[PDB]
């Protein structure tokens, strides 16, 4: 069959910590040469991946010592010693043993740490101008979040919600969302979430 | 066949990858080599003249800024006056000065009285300090002739005799050897005939931490296998006390008053320290004691400041963040940053800021914050290193210490974020599961910032082995002169009187390899701690009790005579044998070759009396036939034993049958031959 | 140094042929194994395929849905390799990167971003967010392709200003709403590049 | 704020008055302008350099030395440009004597 | 993979062996790094400057 | 660091049976395919054999000529590796090494002297060299095995002394022939080690 | 077939000097990998061989610098920059392409080079006290010759036995030893050799 692996998909990193990110694979990638067949790959933020290691543990020349690979022929682990910006980004557990290769996997999303955030529900009505051209989008603005492990409910139901998920910064590191209602004449004439900085559901409506 | 490109190519990948994993801890060992700090030598101000001895003036908030120095013939009246513009006067009233830097042991290296006299007290309290940091090591210092070994000192140009220009009575041609920071290098590699590189650093008040770190790269490069790095600045004069204080700069006190609101400048002290720096692999290799670890160490200058005097902020920065970054390691990682801290209200605000900036900005705990010159007052060329025998005897006691006159924190720099505690009381620094790190910053009064990164030594040590043996090794110490071989019995009285319970063997051990072989020397087998502290007191005053004393210069290889006939006694191979395993394994060796043509055996002769034989009515060892084997036997067996213990001849006299025992032992014949 | 530098973006619908040339600079080409890795909008990479080293044969490899259409080739002698993207569909609306390695994507080269989609170009229909009673902001909606820029007090305010990424209808047009959460009124401006049609919008509830 | 640093080799000389002895208007600078540590220091203040400026000192082998630790901090890189040398300028007529 | 026996070691290797040259001229780019000499300025003996 | 340390050495007859064991320390010993490489005397390394590694099967590959009689074999556990050598023949008197890497030998070990000789062991039978009218020698020749030492003037001369490296002859003895090329009453002292036979002579033409 | 390989057996190097070994192989050694499947081996005298170069151009950790390697799919070539006592031995090539591995071929004899020496023969007739056991061995002393490319003639061959020597520091230099294993009748029934120190074959009997 297939190599297919997993990985702590949402993994947070501070700076100055040495970080642990991981993979578990379903069979076992060691080589009948002992080589475990397991490559750490990084993309940055809007830009090009880059092979940090490969054969397990060893590195890419240009990649910074930062980052350190070991494990078993199952678990594989990278360690980063200093946490920069640039380290953050999504990290993808390669394997080898057999290629074809469909697709890259979930991925690390890896971003930097601080406290957990309030969420900042705003609903914003359409526009009566918008109304004009036969659609109608109410926005739940999520705010100022941290993780982006929230969804947004459509009630009073939901299925027409869009996704936009948003760039985490470097002054307050949190996130931003929005879940596009994007809707019709008729069916114009309510949204909350569960994210973790509380803990019972806030609706509020249009 | 070979399976075709499936047991070969991943065969080459193996060694494309190995001799990678060798050709990076080459990168990682040829720029981020911990170098370890073998021992540890300070002079500094106050009582201090050994690092045990800079603990209890640093772990019981001791300052030594007592007053001027009146050994050096100084004026003290022209020195202060009121007006504070008058050309000549110095404005502290006091500081932390030496009281050991006037006099020297001229005879005691290759120096005339002098040539001493004519030598800078900087470049004479440095010849004895490398001494001391050797010793203290377990280096003899004897022992490194024509060995790489790089001399690093920190220097600031002081004037001392008359002018070059005027010579002078007796100091004609040894004015320059003295007055010239040059020999202040080679003069250390000359006495004890180093061959690394001799470097003399000068940047003012970081020279020493910036010569370290010139000692560290000599490390990280492999042109010297070990270095002697630090710095001194001892004052024969007042001038740059007359100097400091026309550009208002001195604290009237002599204080450093280091990140403090009472501060009224930056104070003055002299003093000199000297670590012996070698990096880990060699340190734990070579077996040398490791204290601490230098692991990064940066060197950067202030730029255009606003004067050549005046230190710069950013620069600042830059050089902290460039030790960490070439350590590899992070602001967290640090856990006390001990900071030059002047002692003026000018130079602590900007250089707190820089500490907050390079560390505070990203802290998970608190960065323990101090100043050596607080409890010493700025060394200058001594301050980088004084630091850092700070740091490592913190980590050699698990405390850090106390920042004098500094309770009332300072109000130009803003405490507000808490990231850095200014070490007021001694905070317990424990070891744990972080590697306890620290750093030691030091800017100069050139402009050149420096920081050097202090972790401490890898807990490796742990896991020695205990047993006990009847070897009672010779407690052996020498010393140049008379007198101060009865002062080595006295000090060594005195440190196993004050510290108790070191075990005998341990003690030879480190008396034996650690100690120069010098022209006077003292040396007894102790069974006790109780017969041994007795017979380093009658050393201490000249009575050879229990002891071997002799004056023995010119002398270094031993000859064996080898008597005949006249111990008839013959009940003394018996303890030996029973007590040497060398007399065990030598005699029976001897007598399986003596066998074969005469029948006895040695090993029933051996155990008896010497009047075992006139009981059955025979004179002591009267019998030629049975006797002479019996001698030979003994007697190889007791050449084996010296030259086990590390005694070889020179040359072999044999009396009447020593010629056998010639033949035996100097190689000419085997033992089957000359027992035979 | 080495260089997997790239080209072959514009306009394609579907149904179309479109050219991606990698051009290799650094190391010799003909022993690497080409591939080609797309990075649809939202989640990571996807691989497309890889031809083999010219030595080992220049097998080619595609996964199975972009087999056939899509056509990988190579040639040292000019140093370039193209990817011949046959009807275009909607999955093909993606980033493209140059893969140095069948098994080893090492450079990545740039990524060059390939758009397929039946849309027109026109500009966007700013629409307000009024404020329930707070944050204010401003839609983008029904634009399209994706240059965009969205400021507000016309780039004076900064501080909690923070627009949207784009966000793709099922017929073919970009979504922007850009917000900005400060009490108070506030002007949002946007320009359509490739049409250049700026609009202008003040809100108030 | 560029990384050079300025590696000189000198020889402790005796210019003007002793430090003890400090003139009219030559006071405060009779130190920071005759020790050899401000020497490299002066040139990267006035210059504006941010780099290892060390005034080395052996003999008459210092205008080398410096140049060795020049060499060996820029192959190792601390400094992106270097300046090594040595200069000696006997000012009283005591070297010779 | 495929052809043969090797598509994929075939890889590691040449990158491995790609990296260790560039690891191995970091070494000599560390320790014997040619320095040239910019530029000479001297005031030495005869009036030169 | 890495050795692989060897033993086995010993006095076999043609048609016996040997064992040489090679210990390797520094590195996993499952994943190097083990070979033994010989050296005859006179020329350099002919290759014996190599099993593969542990995992890639554990079959071996011999040359013809010792297929089958010298088995390869090792184990991980305690980490050691058999070459046991069958009716060594008295081609197979060689220097013995262990290689780590079927086909990249990489440490080489130390080397064994495995001698396969029908002779026995007795002293020397010096005969001098006598000058034509020039040098002066003496032979060694009818001596088994190889610790020999031989020198001029008992070790006081020592520059023009050169002693020939020993010469193997169809009967299984060893040949040495020490000369001094001087002009003049020299002295030729030869020690057999094994039966200690130390044999002087004193040469004129 | 095999890849049978030649090289110049007998290469001089002297201290100071750049030496330039060489490889010439039958077949082609470049694989479809594109690597040059070659190793370059050093045997020390009398001590264990070490792996140079592998894969044509490359190190193995610990081998000094002064080696580099180069060349095509058919010739290599071995380039020492500063030869010294270390660089002195047996060079052998290895082909990876096939293996079995019969023999490691010819190997470059490798010594320090001097000027072209004078051939010192010396006939020793056997002594008397060798002819009552039956044997005799009159021996051409071959002394102070260079290079070891001299055959020894047996006139008025074939019981000739082989002695060549070990080249020394002080000297450089070569002796050789022709034994001549003989027997009771034949005894009563001359060497010279061919060195390039000489042109005209010296002639001297016993």
């Amino acid at each position: 069959d297939v190599v297919m692996t997993q990985s702590p998909l949402s993994l947070p990193v501070t700076p100055g910590e040495p970080a642990s990110i991981s993979c578990r694979s379903s069979q076992s990638l060691l080589h009948s040469n002992g080589y475990n067949y397991l490559d750490w790959y990084l993309q940055k933020p809007g830009q090009s991946p880059q092979l940090l290691i490969y054969l397990g543990s060893n590195r890419a020349s240009g990649v910074p010592d930062r980052f350190s690979g070991s494990g078993s022929g199952t678990d594989f682990t990278l360690k980063i010693s200093r946490v920069e910006a640039e380290d953050v980004g999504v990290y993808y557990c390669m394997q080898s043993l057999q290629t074809p290769r469909l697709t890259f996997g979930p991925g690390t999303k890896v971003d930097i740490k601080r406290t957990v955030a309030a969420p900042s529900v705003f609903i914003f009505p359409p526009s009566d101008e918008q109304l004009k051209s036969g659609t109608a989008s109410v926005v739940c603005l999520l705010n100022n979040f941290y993780p982006r492990g929230a969804k947004v409910q459509w009630k009073v139901q939901s299925g027409n919600s869009q996704e936009s998920v948003t760039e985490q910064d470097s002054k307050d590191s949190t996130y931003s969302l929005s879940s596009t209602l994007t809707l019709s004449k008729a069916d114009y004439e309510a949204c909350e979430v569960t994210h973790q900085g509380l803990s019972s559901p806030v609706t509020k409506s249009f | 066949m070979a399976s075709t490109d499936s047991e070969k190519v991943a065969e080459y990948l193996r060694r494309a990858t190995l001799d990678l994993r060798a050709a990076r801890q080459r990168i990682r060992e040829l720029e981020g080599e911990p170098v370890a700090v073998v021992a540890m030598a300070c002079r500094l101000p106050g009582g201090v003249s050994t690092p045990e001895e800079f603990w209890e003036l640093l772990s019981e908030g001791r300052d030594a800024v007592a007053g001027l120095p009146t050994d050096r013939g100084w004026d003290l009246d022209s020195l202060f006056h009121p007006d504070p513009t008058r050309s000549g006067t110095a404005h502290q009233r006091g500081g932390g000065f030496l009281t050991e830097a006037t006099a020297f042991d001229p005879a005691f290296f290759g120096m005339s009285p002098r040539e001493a006299l004519a030598v800078d007290p900087q470049q004479r309290l440095m010849l004895e300090l490398s001494w001391e940091v050797l010793e203290r090591a377990g280096i003899p210092p004897t022992s490194l002739q024509a060995s790489p070994t790089g001399v690093f000192v920190g220097l600031i140009p002081q004037e001392y005799g008359p002018r070059l220009a005027e010579g002078g009575e007796g100091v004609e041609g040894y004015l320059m050897t003295g007055t010239t920071t040059s020999v202040a290098s080679g003069r250390i590699a000359y006495t004890l005939g180093l061959e690394g590189p001799a470097i003399s650093v000068d940047t003012a008040c970081s020279s020493s931490l910036v010569a370290v770190h010139l000692a560290c790269q000599s490390l990280r490069r492999g042109e010297s296998s070990l270095a002697m790095a630090g710095g001194v600045t001892v004052m024969p004069t007042p001038g740059m006390l007359v100097d400091f204080s026309r550009m208002n700069s001195l604290a009237p006190d002599g204080r450093c008053k280091a990140f403090s609101a009472g501060a009224n400048g930056f104070g003055m002290a002299e003093g000199a320290g000297m670590l012996l720096l070698e990096r880990l692999s060699d340190a734990r290799r070579n077996g040398h004691p490791v204290l601490a670890v230098l692991r990064g160490t940066a060197v950067n200058s202030d730029g255009a400041s606003n004067g050549l005097s005046a230190p710069n902020g950013r620069a600042q920065v830059r050089v902290i963040q460039q030790a960490l970054a070439e350590s590899g390691l992070g602001p967290a990682d640090i856990d006390a940053v001990e900071a030059h801290g002047t002692g003026t209200r000018l130079g602590d605000p900007i250089e707190a800021r820089a500490l907050f900036e390079a560390y505070g900005r990203d802290r998970e705990q608190p960065l323990h914050l101090g100043s050596v010159k607080s409890n010493l007052g700025h060394t200058q060329a001594a301050a980088g290193v004084a630091g850092v025998i700070k740091m490592v005897l913190a980590m050699r006691a698990g405390t850090l210490p106390r920042t004098l006159h500094a309770s009332e924190r300072s109000k130009e720099i803003d405490w507000s974020s808490g990231a850095i505690s200014l070490l007021d009381e001694p905070e317990p620094w424990p070891a744990g599961a972080r590697p306890r790190r620290a750093g030691v910053s030091s800017f100069g009064i050139s402009g050149t910032n420096a920081h050097a990164i202090i972790e401490e030594a890898p807990q490796v040590v742990e896991g020695e082995r205990v047993e006990a043996g009847d070897v009672v090794a010779p407690w052996v110490l020498s010393a140049s002169s008379a007198e101060g071989l009865r002062a080595q019995a006295a000090r060594l009285a005195a440190h196993l009187r004050e510290h108790p319970g070191q075990d005998p063997r341990d003690i030879a051990y480190s008396l034996a390899t650690g100690r120069a072989a010098l022209p006077h020397r003292a040396a007894f087998a102790p069974v006790d701690e109780s017969a041994a502290l007795r017979v380093l007191d009658g050393l201490a005053t000249g009575n050879a009790d229990g002891a071997a004393v002799g004056t023995s210069r010119a002398q270094q290889r031993a000859v064996f005579v080898f008597p005949g006939q006249g111990w008839q006694w013959a009940g003394m191979a018996v303890d030996l044998l029973d007590t040497s395993p060398v007399f065990a394994a030598a005699l029976r060796e001897c007598a399986d070759a003596l066998e074969p043509h005469l029948d006895f055996e040695v090993i029933p002769f051996l155990r008896a009396e010497a009047a075992r034989r006139e009981q059955d009515a025979a004179l002591s060892t009267e019998r030629v036939d049975v006797v002479q084997p019996v001698m030979f036997a003994v007697m190889v067996s007791l050449a084996s034993m010296w030259r086990a213990h590390g005694v070889e001849p020179a040359a072999v006299i044999g009396h009447s049958q020593g010629e056998i025992a010639a033949a035996c032992v100097a190689g000419a014949l085997s033992l089957d031959d000359a027992a035979r | 140094e080495v260089q997997l530098v790239q080209s072959g973006g514009g306009l394609v619908q579907p149904g179309r042929s479109l050219r991606l040339s990698c051009t290799a600079s650094g190391f010799t080409f003909g022993d690497y194994a080409m591939s080609w890795v797309r990075q649809a909008p939202g989640k990571g990479l996807e691989w497309v395929g890889f031809i083999r080293s010219k030595a080992y044969g220049g097998t080619t490899e595609y996964a199975a849905s972009v087999k056939g259409r899509f056509t990988i080739s190579r040639d040292d002698s000019k140093s370039i390799a193209y990817l011949q993207m046959n009807s275009l569909k909607t999955e093909d609306t993606a980033v493209y990167y140059c893969t140095r390695g069948g098994t080893l994507f090492d450079y990545w080269g740039q990524g060059t971003l390939v758009t397929v989609s039946s849309a027109s170009t026109k500009g966007p229909s700013v629409f307000p967010l009024a404020p329930s009673s707070a944050a204010l902001g401003c839609l983008v909606k029904d634009y399209f392709p994706e240059p965009v820029t969205v400021s507000w007090n016309s780039g004076a305010l900064t501080s909690g200003v923070h627009t949207f990424p784009a966000v793709l209808q099922s017929s073919g047009l970009y979504s922007l709403s850009s917000v900005v959460t400060v009490p108070s009124t506030y002007i949002c401006n946007v320009n359509h590049k490739p049409s250049n049609t700026k609009v202008d919008k003040k809100v108030e509830p």
